[PDB]
């Protein structure tokens, strides 16, 4: 309407205040409230209504009248400077770091003050979705999921600790699990955690710490299962990433009593290594304890990385700290990184081409000694080693070797260390649980944490898969919204409704359709005689030549996508917008080549740790169908459970305490899920008060003999009175509900002529004492059927 | 953003951004159908092959030049050209920039309007303008005055500029070279047993065309020299490995353009059409196209020229002028480098045809 404040596009804070003094069928002439004059232009689907107090926050954001992204920023901008962290929006919790410690909020005292009290009555916190996933198991009779996701360093690690912390203190009497996954964190921040071009310390995986619960309500024991991994960045890494962080802390930390059994030496040498950043995270008294023998070139030349947290010399030393804690002894540890040294040794051989004598590729010469230093590592012979990676061994009933070419032995080579160091973190999982042993098994409550919405200006092969794990969790997370609010409805006594549905199965069939799909095309572009990259992108157009969700990169209104050729990369629209990711060196990330001929040499190792990591047909086996197996075997595992879904958001760049960017929260906002949950919400009642939230508001404005009535007759009273149309106005039982610029209209009306409003309190005056004579005179009725049924129940005992 | 100057080369396609050092992309025109059916199943293969990758493709495709005798074949294949070379070699959109084209002097029309026209709905540029190659390789030597050779292959031209005005009068168009110095360097190869006579072969003539042979100061005395027994022969390697030995033929192909009767066409050489086009201008002005005459043009690098060109202007010209011949390295590159000084010049911004006017005016603006 006129004259009233919509939110506007400002660069620095994302929205500001604003107002439109000219308007064309595209765009709006918005002109600020705070700067006047510097008034600029705006699109149709750039600008959001804003509400008429704008002081006021609120802890429910259905209570908003109008529910957007602009006013769930606004909301969470105020709330951050009166230290409320936590934001309730229906199911989902939106977490916010303030990089410091709360007073009382993790008191033991208020732990005890949020069990069993009913939802929505108390103030948001992370215990008052605990409490309520342990009611909605027991009563519900099925086992419970909490979903973390956001970017690094946004509380998801925090977040964490407070539900396994509610869980054994509220209801676990008696169980010291809670602290064993914190106290080996740095195994975890050394095998699965890596570095990216955003973020210093990342999860790569999928990790699902479950805790079960026996049939008589006591923490019976935990589990700790992981999904996923980037079997790519074990050997071939990014510009500017790095590979695992044991590859650099055991060589940062390494003494010279360990360094002459393992023969490490800087990380220049090693293909696994020098391909990324080199570097490790140091501070200037560990810069002085790293020697000279672990320098490498780049390290001399650039130093340390800087990280406030991360010290990939001192964390070492927590690292086996800590591994003395969990169970491993010294001679467990060393046998722990001979398997890491010897995929260090892998990656340094080389295979040129055989002299004519029977085809295939032959060892160089230069990797001779390389070879001979790594055998003993593996536990295997160099003169069988040397067969096994050049040659494809079957039968004729004898036993031939047929051998391989050239890149078939390079893909084999670092398929090999693609199939040690996977079994390698298996091995480490299944350690640590055997450190705590579960008694029993039956109901469980979970944290499934896992990396957010992650891209960076030029994505690739790794950052493909997480967005891909990313929309199917979306699809995931609005099938659960959806259930939700149909079974709101239905408590709230308004029955069913029509609501339209988002789908974004058109996206997963291009990306993994059978025979069309993207991941389907890559598979079979590693069967032919000769693959190429150019052949696997014109393909991709080729089956799939129209639809939205796939366009060319000259296409894209950004400058460098503009840059790219056709043959060289290719956008996919997600959730999250439209993301470009380039097609050079994607199939040779996704091509692995582990044959039978290699697969039955090291499960045949004569070292006895090698054989215990290990527990024709298929030959090349199908390598970009185990990313699409692994997590089926999730999903359906989180439609066979409920769901409590922790939204976590990083406020800042630096990560420091009392500081609000607004150029990035909203970005956090669209690329968490959040603002396509909201706009499933409109579809429905997305604005809804209780009765006593309008009997605070409105009261002021009505007669005095309205106003002495209780929140639920005044209301009831005021809408009939208003004689409000009913599909768009609605009267629950706790709450009154309102479609979309409905409550802001309701507000309006409260606003307007004051003796007209007092002539329709006059007109339903009859109506209004025999409400109130009802009221009564059923309310007496009632305690009355409550004697007779203490006397019924007392008459058969 | 930054102009783009885009050649329309004989060749041999220039092309690169205004300023101010080399051209980005160069390439030999020729698309190439494949003649052969494929095997492999993949299947792996384009429709048609553009140069560079024709031109590594070489054997299993049929070449075809999409401009020939100045004039280009369809503008189905000119605008795979244009799509080849602004996406897949430039990396640059059309509608980023003003671009600058080039032409050849006395085309057909409406050959300039039709090519104007569908650039401006295919391509969607914000503004063009078409120069002829010969007057920006004035800007390239820095000259104000001359006579402008623009010689590809196969098309040459004679343009009389005198400071800084055009003489409509004298303009010379030859069909002569450099083509169809290919074609005859094909037919008296047939003579030394080496048959080159398939599409994919004639390429491998024009590179031994460009590399082997070499200009005469007098033709009767390298005749005369080359019936004695000492060797002119060098001796080419061929992809097969077949070695090659040509010696007579090498300094016969190029004196072709001095003297046309090899080929058997009636034209004269470039000797006497620089002669009457000088003396096709008025009297005063003619003092001054004597020593500014400028060659320009890959075709004109053969190394006896310029002076074999000197020698016979001298001896048909008055006695005791003063006679230069202006020929730089890099001469294939003349005209873009003349390009690239029009289109960064103030006021000639304002002289490009915008897409509003043109949407207005239409066709008719461009002359």
């Amino acid at each position: 309407e006129d004259g009233k404040p919509v939110w506007a596009p400002h660069p620095t804070d994302g929205f500001q205040v604003g107002n439109i003094v000219d308007i064309g069928p595209d765009s709006l002439t918005i002109e600020p409230l705070n700067q006047k004059g510097k008034t600029f232009l705006a699109l149709i689907n750039q600008v959001f209504p804003a509400e008429e107090d704008s002081k006021k926050d609120v802890e429910d954001n259905c209570s908003l009248m109008y529910l957007n992204e602009a006013t769930l920023l606004h909301n969470i901008k105020v709330r951050y400077s009166k230290d409320r962290i936590y934001t309730y929006v229906a199911n989902i919790l939106i977490a916010v770091n303030p990089y410091f410690d709360i007073p009382k909020i993790y008191s033991s005292e208020t732990i005890k003050s949020y069990q069993g009290k009913s939802l929505g009555t108390m103030p948001p916190h992370v215990f008052a979705i605990a409490d309520k996933a342990f009611r909605d198991m027991k009563v519900l009779k099925l086992s419970q999921s909490i979903i973390v996701s956001g970017e690094s360093g946004a509380g998801k690690t925090e977040n964490t600790k407070f539900v396994l912390r509610y869980l054994t203190e509220s209801y676990g009497t008696g169980q010291d699990i809670d602290d064993r996954i914190v106290e080996a964190n740095p195994l975890l921040e050394a095998f699965g955690n890596a570095k990216t071009v955003r973020n210093n310390n990342s999860s790569r995986f999928g990790k699902f710490v479950e805790i079960h619960f026996n049939e008589k309500s006591s923490v019976v024991g935990g589990f700790v299962s992981h999904y996923l991994l980037e079997k790519s960045r074990i050997c071939v890494q990014g510009k500017e990433e790095r590979n695992y962080h044991i590859f650099y802390r055991l060589c940062a930390g390494a003494s010279e009593d360990i360094r002459e059994r393992l023969h490490l030496s800087s990380p220049d040498n090693f293909r696994y290594l020098n391909r990324g950043c080199t570097r490790y995270f140091a501070n200037k008294e560990t810069d002085k304890q790293i020697l000279q023998n672990r320098k490498s070139p780049e390290y001399l030349k650039a130093g340390s990385l800087k990280d406030p947290l991360l010290d990939d010399h001192g964390d070492f030393i927590r690292m086996c700290t800590a591994m003395k804690k969990i169970g491993l002894d010294d001679e467990e540890k060393l046998d722990l990184f001979r398997v890491v040294a010897g995929v260090l040794h892998l990656g340094n051989i080389d295979f040129e081409e055989a002299g004519s004598t029977s085809g295939g590729c032959n060892l160089k010469n230069k990797s001779t000694q390389a070879l001979e230093y790594c055998a003993e590592l593996l536990g295997l012979d160099q003169d069988d080693l040397r067969v096994s990676l050049t040659t494809r061994v079957m039968l004729t009933t004898t036993v031939i070797k047929v051998p391989l070419k050239v890149e078939q032995a390079n893909n084999a080579r670092d398929a090999l260390a693609k199939t040690v160091y996977s079994h390698l973190f298996d091995h480490v999982v299944n350690r640590v649980n055997q450190c705590f042993p579960f008694e029993t098994s039956s109901y469980f409550i979970g944290v499934l944490d896992i990396a957010g919405f992650e891209y960076f200006e030029h994505n690739s092969f790794e950052q493909f898969c997480i967005n891909y794990c990313n929309e199917k969790l979306q699809q995931f997370f609005n099938e659960r919204i959806l259930k939700e609010e149909q079974e709101l409805y239905q408590k709230e006594g308004l029955g069913v409704n029509e609501v339209h549905y988002v789908d974004n199965q058109d996206c997963i069939d291009l990306i993994e359709a059978r025979l069309v799909g993207i991941l389907d095309i890559l598979d079979e572009e590693n069967r032919l005689p000769q693959p190429s990259d150019q052949h696997f992108t014109s393909a991709v157009h080729q089956k799939h030549k129209d639809h939205f969700r796939l366009s060319i990169p000259r296409k894209s209104k950004l400058a460098i996508h503009r840059n790219i050729r056709d043959d060289e990369g290719f956008i996919i629209r997600h959730f999250a917008g439209a993301v470009c990711y380039e097609t050079t060196q994607f199939v040779e990330k996704n091509n692995d080549a582990l044959h039978m001929s290699l697969e039955s040499l090291i499960c045949e190792s004569r070292d006895k740790f090698i054989r215990e990591l290990f527990e024709g047909k298929l030959s090349f086996i199908s390598v970009g169908n185990k990313f699409k197996t692994q997590l089926n075997l999730l999903l359906d595992k989180l439609r066979s459970t409920g769901a409590s879904f922790i939204r976590c958001i990083k406020p800042n760049l630096k990560m420091t305490s009392h500081h609000f960017e607004g150029a990035q929260i909203l970005s956090q906002l669209q690329c968490s899920g959040m603002v396509s949950v909201l706009d499933l919400m409109q579809g429905g009642f997305p604005s809804r008060a209780s009765f006593h939230e309008l009997y605070n508001m409105y009261k002021k404005y009505m007669p005095d003999k309205l106003a002495r009535l209780d929140p639920r007759l005044f209301c009831k009273a005021l809408f009939k009175a208003l004689g409000l149309n009913e599909i768009d106005y609605k009267f629950g039982l706790t709450k009154v509900f309102f479609r979309p610029g409905k409550f802001a209209e309701f507000d309006q009306i409260m606003k307007s002529d004051p003796d007209h409003l007092a002539e329709l309190v006059k007109r339903v005056n009859h109506w209004l004492i025999c409400s109130r004579w009802k009221k009564v005179q059923w309310c007496s009725l009632s305690v009355i059927k409550l004697k007779n049924k203490i006397k019924y129940r007392a008459e058969a005992c | 953003t930054t102009a783009l100057v885009c050649d329309n080369g004989s060749g041999l396609v220039k092309a690169g951004f205004a300023g101010d050092d080399a051209p980005r992309a160069v390439f030999p025109s020729i698309v190439g159908r494949p003649r052969h059916q494929g095997v492999m199943v993949g299947m792996g293969q384009k429709d048609s092959y553009v140069g560079d990758e024709a031109q590594s493709k070489r054997g299993i495709l049929t070449l075809k030049y999409p401009i020939e005798h100045g004039i280009i074949t369809n503008w189905d294949d000119m605008e795979k050209i244009w799509h080849h070379t602004f996406y897949n070699e430039l990396r640059v959109a059309p509608e980023e920039h003003p671009t600058l084209l080039t032409e050849a002097p006395l085309n057909p029309k409406a050959n300039r309007e039709k090519m104007t026209q569908i650039m401006f709905e295919t391509f969607n540029v914000p503004a063009m303008y078409v120069a002829i190659q010969a007057v920006l390789s004035l800007y390239a030597s820095g000259r104000t005055t001359g006579i402008v050779l623009d010689s590809g292959d196969g098309v040459t031209h004679n343009v009389p500029i005198y400071e800084g005005y055009a003489l409509p009068h004298a303009i010379m168009r030859l069909d002569l070279a450099g083509r169809d110095l290919t074609d005859y360097l094909m037919k008296i190869l047939t003579e030394r047993g080496y048959s080159f006579v398939t599409t994919a072969e004639r390429e491998i003539v024009r590179d031994i065309k460009e590399k082997l042979c070499y200009v005469a100061l007098d033709f009767e005395n390298e005749m005369a020299t080359a019936a004695s027994s000492s060797s002119l022969e060098k001796s080419y390697e061929l992809p097969d490995g077949q070695v090659i030995t040509i010696g007579n033929e090498r300094f016969r192909c190029p004196e072709t353009l001095f003297q046309p009767s090899f080929i058997g066409m009636e034209s004269a050489g470039i000797h006497e059409t620089t002669y009457n086009s000088i003396m096709k201008c008025d009297i005063d002005i003619r003092k001054d196209l004597y020593a500014n005459n400028v060659m320009s043009g890959g075709t004109t690098m053969y190394p006896g020229i310029a002076d074999r060109m000197q020698k016979e202007i001298t001896a048909l010209a008055p006695s005791t002028m003063k006679i230069k011949i202006i020929a730089p390295p890099e001469r294939k590159y003349s005209v873009w480098i003349g390009g690239s000084i029009l289109a960064s010049l103030s006021t000639f911004q304002q002289m490009w045809i915008t897409k509003q006017e043109y949407d207005e005016a239409g066709p008719s603006i461009v002359h």
